[PDB]
C-alpha cells in the first residue's frame, strides 16, 4: 500500500564515482553525444536501461582523450547507470 | 504492470540546466562545447515529445529555486520527469556558476512524498559533470 | 578534450 520515497528515480551519470568526465570543446561531452545518438536511434524500440547500456559501450569504446599535455592524454571513460526504477521504461506507447 | 504508464496526455518536462561560465573563485574554466550538448538534448527530447525548458548559467541558489518551483508544479497529466545537469562537479555535487550544490538537495524535491503528482512515475536525472579527479587510463583489448 |  506504500512505496519507498526513493523509488522510481534513475540517475544516468556520465562517469563512474570519483572520476573526471570528458567534454570536447567542439563536439560536446562524450556522454551527451552518445546519449542523444542512442536515444535517436533506439528510443522507438529499446527499453531505457538497454539504451543506456549501449551508451556505456559507445563512450567506453569510441572515445579516448587527446591532449598536448601527457597528463590528460589517452584517457578513457565509462558512464554509470544508477537505477531505483521499479518498472521498464519505454519512450513510446502502443495504441 | 511491468512497464511504466507512458500514455498520459504529456510525456513530461525536460529541464536542462546548462552552466558554461563560472565565477573565478571556483577555478573552473569555461565549459566549451556545452552549448552543443544543450542544443542536442533539446532536439533529442523534443522528438520524444518532452516539454523542454533550457536554462543557462544558473547560480547554485537559482538551481535550487528552479528545482523547488518545478517540483511544486502539477505533474498529474505528465507521464514522467527529466532533468539534465551540464556543469562542473565533484562526487555527489553539481556546480552552480558561483559554487557547489549537493545533488541530494536537488533530487529531494522530487521524492515520492514531496512531489505527489510524480509519485509512481519515473524521475530521470541525467548528469554530465565530474565526480572527482581520478583518470581512467584504460586497458588495451 | 577537456574535463569537468
Amino acid at each position: 500500500h506504500k512505496i519507498p520515497v526513493e523509488a522510481d528515480f534513475l540517475y544516468a551519470y556520465s562517469t563512474a564515482p570519483g572520476y573526471y568526465s570528458w567534454r570536447n570543446s567542439k563536439d560536446g561531452s562524450w556522454f551527451i553525444q552518445s546519449l542523444c545518438a542512442m536515444l535517436k536511434q533506439y528510443a522507438d524500440k529499446l527499453e531505457f536501461m538497454h539504451i543506456l547500456t549501449r551508451v556505456n559501450r559507445k563512450v567506453a569504446t569510441e572515445f579516448e582523450s587527446f591532449s598536448f599535455d601527457a597528463t590528460f592524454h589517452a584517457k578513457k571513460q565509462i558512464p554509470c547507470i544508477v537505477s531505483m526504477l521499479t518498472k521498464e521504461l519505454y519512450f513510446y506507447h502502443h495504441h | 504492470d511491468n512497464s511504466y504508464k507512458m500514455d498520459y496526455p504529456e510525456m513530461g518536462l525536460c529541464i536542462i540546466i546548462n552552466n558554461k561560465n563560472f565565477h573565478k573563485s571556483t577555478g573552473m574554466t569555461s565549459r566549451s562545447g556545452t552549448d552543443v550538448d544543450a542544443a542536442n538534448l533539446r532536439e533529442t527530447f523534443r522528438n520524444l515529445k518532452y516539454e523542454v525548458r533550457n536554462k543557462n548559467d544558473l547560480t547554485r541558489e537559482e538551481i535550487v529555486e528552479l528545482m523547488r518551483d518545478v517540483s511544486k508544479e502539477d505533474h498529474s497529466k505528465r507521464s514522467s520527469f527529466v532533468c539534465v545537469l551540464l556543469s562542473h562537479g565533484e562526487e555527489g555535487i553539481i556546480f552552480g556558476t558561483n559554487g557547489p550544490v549537493d545533488l541530494k538537495k536537488i533530487t529531494n524535491f522530487f521524492r515520492g512524498d514531496r512531489c505527489r503528482s510524480l509519485t509512481g512515475k519515473p524521475k530521470l536525472f541525467i548528469i554530465q559533470a565530474c565526480r572527482g579527479t581520478e583518470y581512467d587510463c584504460g586497458i588495451e583489448t | 578534450d577537456e574535463v569537468x
